[PDB]
This record gives C-alpha cells, structure tokens and sequence, in this order.
C-alpha cells in the first residue's frame, strides 16, 4: 500500500548546480534506459529589436545544420545512427534544444548539445536557404487561425511593447536581416547565466555537471551596472483587435484580463478556477453531462466547436481567459456564457466546485511530468522561470490551500473591472462591442 | 503575412497615467476606473435630487 | 454566500432611499 | 522496485501490476475486440460502442459515470485498432477505487438504451468528420480495405451509409460476444497484485468463444483510388509483412528502419534515409516520404507511403519502389544494418519510457503471447536478425503481391501494371 | 486545414504494437499510429 501524499514526498529531488560562468545543471534520476538532455537558453523574442523580431526564430533553423566540427549532415547522421531525437523549440520568453537518447548515450549526447548551442556554422547558402523555408513557413502560419489569432492577443495586449512581436518575426525583416545580426544575437544572448543544462531520467548528477563542456560563459558584469532590467515591464493595454473575414467558415475569439508573472501566490489559485470553467471539444465524449456549465451549455446547445481557458505566464505581465472557436451566428452566446462563469466564479464559488478543480489541476500537474521529456522541460524552464526551485511537491501542499474563498478573492483582482483584451477573425460581425465586453467585467445584471 | 501587422500609435487618444511604453498600468488605471465611475457617480446623484 | 452581504447592502439602500425619499 | 507480475487465470484472463513510486495510477482494461470483429451486416459497431462509453450502465447513470470522474480529475480514454480495444482509466492513487467501479460498469454492465443510443448516432459523423481531415486516415483505411478482403480490411469508422442504423441489439451483442474473459487482460501501472486479481476474479468472469464475430485472415492485393483536387497526392504501396512476433515479421521491422524515413530531427532531414536519398535524388524539393510497416496478428502489411505533388506523383512512387528493390537484389552493407537496428532499439525503449506507453506495452503483449517480456529480450530478439535476413525479407515486397491506395489528382500515379 | 507547401510534411505511419490507433476519450479525442 502507499497513499498520494505519501508517493509526492518520495519523488526524486532534482539536483541544481552551477559551473563557474553559471551554467546551470539540473537533474532527476530514475536509473531508467532512456534520457532527454536539454539546453534551455532564455532569451526569446521578447529581447528581439524591431529588426531582428524574428532573429532567434531564424537562428533555430540553422541551429541543427552544422558545427565547424561537423559541416553538413555530421548533427543529423551523428544524432539519427545513435537513434536520437534533436528537437528546437522557440518561444517569446525562452528558446530551447533538447537531445532525446538512450541512457548510455549521453557522453556524445551533453556534446552534441553543446557544440550545438555555441559552434553553429552558417554559411551564405544556408541564410539563403532558409530565408526561403521561413517565407514559406509565413505562409502556412497564416493559414491557421488559431495562430493567427494569438499573435493577434499578444499584440493587442501589449500595443507598442517588444514582447508583442511575432517569435516568427516580421515577412520582411526575414528578407533584410544582415547576416552579422545573427552573430550579435547569439553572442549578446546565449551567455548564462541564462542557458540552463537539464535532463531527466537514469543519469547521475555528479556526472551531468562534470560532463558540461566549460567552453565559453557569461561575459557580464560584476556589478548593478548589469542591473538595468532586460526585463523592463511590459505595458498593459485593454484593447481590442477585429480582423473580418467572412470567407472563412468558423469564428475564432481570444479574450483574455492581464495577470501576473510566473511568481505568485494567485498563480495557482487562478488555474484551480480556470480547471473549473474547463476547456471542450466537438469530440468530448460527456458534452452536456460535463460538469463545467460553460461545456455543458455549448455541449447542449451546440453553443461552440471548441473552448479552451489558459493562463499564459510571463516575468513582466501576463494573458489570461479563454479562447473559443464557433459558429459566426454563435459568437455573443458564448461570450455572454464564457464571461458569466468568470464573474459568478468571483461572487459565487461554492467549496464543492473548487475542490473539483482543486483535484483537476493536481493531476493536469502529474500527468504531464510522465516520461523523459516533459520532465526535462519542466527542470530547465523551471529554472528560468520560477528560479531553481522546483516546486513539485510543494504544489500540492500549495494546491490544498484553497479554500473556496481564496479561489473568489484572487480571481476578482484579475477578472473584476479590469478591460479584457480581445482579438477575433472574421466572421467576427457578431462579436459583441468592446463595451458590451468590458461591461461584461461586472454584475449589475445578466 | 499577419506578422508585419503594427497596432497604430495611440499616444494622442491615450492619457497620462497609462502612457507609459514600459511601465504597469495595473497600478495605475486603479483610480482611472474610479474617475470615470465619479462622473457616473455624481450624474446619478444629481438627477436624483 | 456573498448574497448576505450584498443582500444586506441591497437592504440598507431600499431603507435609506425610503427614509430619505420619502 | 517491485517488476510486473502476470497472472493467467481459469478464464484466460492476464492481468499485470506495477506498484510504482510516483502518485499517478492507471488502470486499462484490454478487450479483444477490434474493428476485424464484424461482418457486412455489422460494420461500424466497433466504432459507435468506442463513442459509447458515458452511457448508462447497470450501477452508473451517465451523468454519474461522467461527474464522477470529474469529481476527481480522472480521464476514462477507449482506444481501439483492427485487432484490440484498449479500455483505459487514469486518475489519483487515492481514487482508484471509485474510478475502477466506473470502469467495470462501462464494459461489464453497459445498458444500450434506444433513447440514449439514438442520441449519439450523430456523433459517429462528428467524429469520422474530424479523423478524416488527415489524408493518412483515409488513405491508411482504403490501404487495408484494399489488401484485405474479409477482417482486417473492415475500417475503424462507421461507414457513412450505416451511421443511424447501428441499433442498441447490436452494441448489446458485440459487448457479449467480444467483451469476455478469454479476451481480456487488466493491466495496472500503480495498483496493488493481490487487490487487483481480487477484483478480476469478482467482476470479469465471463464466457464468450472467438469469432462468433467471423475471425480468420486472409491478404489479397487490390488497389483504391480516390480523386480529389488537392495539388498534394498521397499514396500507399504495401506487400504481406511478416505476421505479429515472429521472426520474419522482426526481420521486416529492421529493414523498414534502413529506409525508414521518420525525421528524428526538427527542421533536419534524414542523411540516413535510403528512401528519401535516392527518392530525393530524382525527386523535386518540396516532398516527403516514409517506409510503412504494419504487424497484426495472422498477417502484416509491408511497404512505404509517398506524399508528392501532381505531375511527381509516379517519379517518387517508382523511385521509392526501386531503392527498395536495391536491398532485395542484394545491395546492402552491414554498417546500414546496425544502424538501424540501435535506431530501432532506442525507438522501442522510448516508446516505453512513459506510463501510457508502457501500460500500452504490456496490455498488448499479454493479448498477443500471454505474459510479459522484458525489454532486454525484446532487445536481444531484434539484434539477432541477420544482415542478409532483411535483404531476404526485402526481397518479398518485390516478388510479392501489391496492393495500393492514393489520394488527390492521380493523373501521375503508377497503377500496378506501372511498376 | 493547415498548409502542407514546404519541406516540412514529415508524416508517414509505423509504430512497434500499435498502428492506426484512433483514440476517444470522455475529455481529449484523435488519430496516431
């Protein structure tokens, strides 16, 4: 026997260190056959300039093609005759590489990885190469509304800031970018402190830290010089952005109340609400019997195609509410449901309906950490994000605070009278007026 | 394509308080709100008389 | 929950109102 | 800590259990049935029971069954391929118990009702609706309706003629026919032995005998095309594999991961594709392409699947064959095989590296064999193949009977006599 | 719909056990091999 407090106590501790430039190891071992060693590089898009918007985006593309120790196809034929898998994801806050391999594998993994992040040989023909992929790229982005409509928050929600420009960057910077402009990039960027080495799995710390190759590291000050913020505030901004489009068959609308950075008490007692109003699709299997009204209403009345909330968590600032997808007839119900179950979750929680989302999150937050990978993830981004901590078993400690007036309390501050943010793409003509949204913020009536 | 999208510049329609390219407005629109719902306030209370 | 309390502020201004109102 | 433990009772029924340390337990009841199970007059049954599962049942009512679950974060997925249908349930350590009950109602005590039953009929078109947006799902299921004749060929959709016909006597008999204890094998990735057979031995006893649904195999090559206006093509070209854990069938595994062209890089393209590089050399830029291979119980299917433009359509089509035909006329050189081998070798441990995947990997075992191998046999088995071996098996796709299926403008692509 | 024009196509089907499995779950839903 063995109960679920008692499983989280026994979970394996990860281990953080620091080599001398601040290179950061992390670690969880299992002793298991597989690993997943990443490099998580922080800065993203939101450090990009109005020129270099799509800078680090660009520098992805290369990132896997060659090394001056290893021209051409020496990454991929050294990664693939092993059998692993290199991945390259790129956000706005954090860039990230990460090698998927087999436990014993790892010797000529971490140097794979690391001769990635700091020896990348670009030449002429590979920025012209991928010049092309990434137009092209642009153009499929384009056909997705679901993209397309984020960027569109973002920018929205942030008019006029850095971090409201698109990772992709801007068709024409693309076209112009100098080819110098990569090199000042990375240098100026991929200097850790800010890169973390994680990984997860059957290796032994010891081992990972000694393995990091001390190569090159922060060329930064000693001192508060430094200090000026990289991580100036980014403004916030209620707006609203409509793009009509008639022509297309479904409605796409993300409305969203600024919140907080990714440190914060709120910051969980806001995901045990948004568990509550949940999250739906044309294929859920329990549609109306849903416990989530606003499932239960669309399920039953063919209200929407699919609802989503999420909580999008930045240092500065944040973008928080939920996004739909439906009918260009349907639009106003569902914002009229969607923000009902905002406001009567601020004035109205019961203990019972908490409690429910309390459990959801708790194994939203297991779950995901099944496997090499995610667990990986979360230790590098961790480490970035929240600082070294990992808050793993806290969280349920954390997660059983809340009591339902705590869930009420934390969710009026963001919610209550604050301007949403809006962004849809046509056929948007039903999407309510900005007043009618923002009035939609209180309850006088409704 | 959708990326070489800029929103307009505001800063004429804009206020004082919430002006600020790199700054919070969360501790700033605060009063902002109330205001604005002064005005209402006052309205209201005047036409009740 | 939260109905007491605002029901108790929606009960001082029909008073008030009355009161002074009337 | 403690490794997984196989029991085999009276009935037939296998049921495994890891306690593990971490505080996710997932629960997964496999039954027998796939989509090879029913006949002309009971295509789309499978299916419509797959969307069935939040119905009312004996003990639960559906609203019960759903809020129930709800009531504490768990899931309750129903999976299903041609040949098994993987019942699974995840939720907290301390929950087990309320979701195990829900789990036994759903496939031990299902109540199809007229009224409840009609109800879903629509999703069957919803569903189909949205798997079918991916030009491999129709491909894919034209492929084995066109190599198979009788079992295997029957899909895993409804087809669109049947949808609100499929009545509740139906979803009542291939519950009992198929649904049984012969069939079955529970598998748990954190619940305790000794209470999981407990419970086994109080909830799945029942008889039931194979194919009153018609089981038997049997492979015939054909082709299916379908027409559309997409500037895209995709097509399938598939010889019988190797039957299901058997050697021949490992041999074809490691001479499909020579060619076998599944990008193991972002953004990178495959230098060790043999597919792709000698596709690739007479080929356009923009097209994609990757080896096929498909292992059941009484047959396989081995082969690729091209993705071409229009007039390119034939070109990669044949170039691919041809590579192909290279390793059966010989051409292959021992470094080639072992690459693929540890490439094949590392994909097995990471497909079971995860809870999902490895709950995954034992349910299936235990309906195929009767226990569980560990991974370090699985290991040795693959690496007793022999380099010639895969030319050998490689040898049989050339001078074995095709069958194949495209997708889009075909007024490029080989027909049998092309090729 | 999503654009299929570049380099980028990288799907084709074959897994160890499972091949074509379609899922649907209470909550999630989809098509893998």
């Amino acid at each position: 026997t063995a109960t679920y407090a008692q499983a989280l106590q026994s979970v394996p501790e990860t281990q953080v260190s620091q080599l001398d430039n601040g290179l950061r190891v992390a670690s969880e071992q299992s002793s298991q056959p597989t690993c997943t060693v990443g490099v998580w590089i922080d800065a993203g898009s939101r450090y990009e300039s109005e020129k270099n918007n799509g800078a680090g985006y660009f520098v992805e593309h290369l990132a896997f093609k060659g090394t001056k120790n290893r021209p051409g196809n020496a990454l991929e034929k050294e990664v693939e005759s092993m059998g692993a898998h290199l991945n390259a994801y790129s956000t706005r806050e954090h860039t990230a590489y990460y090698i998927k391999a087999l436990s014993k594998d790892l010797p000529k993994a971490v140097e794979l990885l690391a001769d990635i992040v700091q020896n990348c040989s670009l030449e002429d023909s590979q920025i012209e190469k991928e010049r092309d992929v990434i137009l092209q790229e642009l153009q499929e982005n384009d056909t997705s509304m679901r993209d397309v409509v984020f960027n569109y928050l973002h920018a929205t929600a942030f008019q006029g800031t850095p971090l409201a420009q698109s990772v992709e960057g801007p068709s024409e910077n693309v076209r112009k970018l100098s080819r110098a402009d990569l090199t000042e990039y990375l240098s100026r960027h991929y200097k850790a402190p800010r890169m973390v080495l994680a990984a997860a799995g059957g290796l032994e710390h010891r081992q990972l830290l000694d393995l990091a190759q001390k190569h090159f590291s922060g060329l930064s000050g000693t001192y508060d010089e430094d200090a000026v913020p990289t991580l100036s505030p980014c403004r916030f901004t209620g707006s609203q952005i409509c793009h009509r489009e008639d022509g297309l068959p479904l409605a796409h609308v993300a409305i969203a109340v600024e919140g907080p950075g990714w440190a914060h008490p709120d910051n969980v007692a806001l995901q045990v609400a948004n568990a509550i109003i949940g999250h739906y699709d044309c294929t859920y299997g329990g549609g109306a019997h849903l416990s989530s009204p606003l499932a239960s209403i669309a399920a039953t009345n063919k209200l929407c195609q699919s609802f989503q909330t999420f909580n999008i968590c930045y240092a500065d600032t944040g973008l928080l509410g939920a996004h739909f997808v439906c009918d260009h007839m349907s639009i106003d119900d569902m914002m009229f449901v969607l923000q009902g179950q905002w406001m009567r979750l601020c004035t109205s929680a019961t203990e019972s309906e908490v409690l429910r989302g309390k459990n959801l999150l708790r194994n939203a937050l297991v779950s995901h950490l099944d496997g090499t990978t995610p667990v990986c993830e979360d230790i590098g981004r961790s480490l970035l994000t929240y600082g070294r901590r990992i808050p793993l078993a806290e969280w349920e400690s954390r997660i059983a605070e809340v009591d339902a007036r705590v869930v009420r309390e934390v969710c009026s501050k963001y919610f209550y009278d604050q301007c949403p943010a809006v962004a849809g793409f046509g056929p948007i003509e039903q999407l309510p007026d900005y007043n009618r949204i923002r009035s939609g913020m209180f309850w006088l009536r409704f | 394509s959708h990326t070489d999208i800029k929103v307009p510049d505001f800063s004429d329609y804009r206020r004082p308080e919430v002006l600020d390219s790199t700054k919070s407005s969360k501790e700033s629109s605060e009063a902002r709100k109330g205001f604005s719902y002064l005005v209402t306030a006052t309205t209201t209370v005047g036409v009740a008389y | 929950r939260n109905w007491v309390p605002t029901a108790q502020l929606w009960g001082a201004v029909g008073a008030v109102g009355l009161v002074s109102a009337t | 800590p403690q490794d997984l433990e196989f029991t085999r009772l009276p009935n037939g029924l296998v049921i495994a259990s890891l306690e593990n340390y971490a505080p996710a337990s997932r629960i997964g009841l496999f039954i027998k049935a796939g989509s090879r199970y029913e006949n002309s007059n009971n295509l789309g049954t499978s299916h419509l029971l797959r969307l069935a599962s939040s119905l009312t049942t004996k003990g639960a009512s559906s609203f019960k069954i759903t809020r129930g679950i709800e009531a504490v974060g768990g899931k309750l997925s129903v999976t299903s391929t041609r040949e098994n249908m993987a019942y699974t349930v995840e939720c907290l350590r301390d929950d087990v118990d309320i979701l195990m009950e829900f789990l036994l109602n759903v496939t031990t005590a299902p109540e199809f009702r007229r009224w409840e039953v009609a109800a879903l009929q629509p999703q069957l078109r919803i569903d189909k609706a949205v798997a079918l947006q991916n030009p491999q799902a129709h491909v894919i299921e034209n492929l084995h309706a066109a190599a198979y004749r009788n079992a295997l060929a029957n899909s895993l959709y409804c087809p669109d003629y049947r949808i609100g016909k499929v009545t509740p006597v139906e979803l009542h008999d291939y519950v009992q026919n198929h649904f049984t204890s012969a069939r079955m094998a529970l598998i748990g990735l954190g619940v305790s032995h000794p209470v999981l057979k407990q419970v086994a031995e109080q909830f799945l006893n029942i008889r039931g005998g194979l194919g009153l649904s018609g089981a038997k195999a049997k492979y015939h090559g054909g082709e299916i095309r379908e027409q559309n206006g997409d500037s895209l093509v995709h097509a399938a070209l598939v010889a019988e594999s190797a039957a299901i854990g058997s050697a021949e069938a490992n041999a074809f595994s490691v001479l499909q991961h020579v060619l076998g062209a599944g990008p193991h890089v972002k953004r990178g393209s495959n230098a060790t594709s043999s597919l792709y590089q000698a596709v690739a050399k007479g080929v356009h830029q923009p097209f994609d392409v990757s080896a096929f291979n498909a292992s059941y119980s009484d047959s396989g299917l081995f082969g690729f699947y091209t993705i071409s433009q229009a007039a390119s359509a034939g070109d990669v089509i044949k170039a691919a064959y041809n590579q192909v035909k290279t390793i059966a006329q010989g051409n292959l050189s021992n470094p080639d095989v072992q690459a693929a081998k540890n490439k094949l070798k590392a994909g097995y441990l990471m497909s079971v590296e995860s809870s999902e995947g490895f709950l995954d990997e034992v349910g299936s075992q235990a309906l195929a064999a009767g226990s569980y191998t560990p991974p370090s046999t699985v290991l040795q088995q693959i690496d007793a193949v022999a380099d010639a071996d895969v030319i050998n098996a490689a040898k049989k796709f050339v001078s074995g009977r095709k069958s194949m299926a495209a997708s889009g403008n075909l007024g490029h692509t080989p027909f049998i006599d092309e090729l | 719909k999503r654009s299929v024009l570049c380099r980028e196509s990288l799907r084709g089907q074959a897994a160890g056990r499972p091949l074509v499995a379609s899922v649907s779950l209470n909550v999630p839903a989809s098509v893998r091999y």
